[PDB]
């Protein structure tokens, strides 16, 4: 009942940078990801 | 020609200024400038006999 969905797992792409400045690209990550849970599979405990 | 051309040229212009962290750096200029013009005549003599 559990389900991965994965469509971009990581991606570090380096960002727009503003020359003007002289600041660096942003390195910025990007991840497009989901999930499926259910109760149908758990079950609770305690201690 | 009778009369010559101007002779034309662009030219950037920069002046490299201390960049201290983080500040915005003042853009150039560009500009243009012309030659002169010359000019060619005529001259001529003869005899009759």
């Amino acid at each position: 009942g559990f389900k991965e969905l994965i469509k971009r797992d990581l991606t570090t792409e380096v960002g727009n940078a503003d020359l003007s400045k002289l600041v660096e690209n942003q390195i910025v990550g990007h991840c497009y990801r989901g999930a499926f849970a259910a109760v149908e599979e758990n079950v609770q405990e305690i201690s | 020609p009778q009369v010559m051309d101007a002779k034309w040229a662009l030219q950037g212009n920069c002046v490299f200024l201390e960049h201290i962290e983080g500040e915005e750096i003042k853009f150039g200029t560009i500009n243009a400038e012309n030659g002169p013009v010359a000019r060619i005549q005529t001259y001529a003599t003869g005899f009759e006999y």
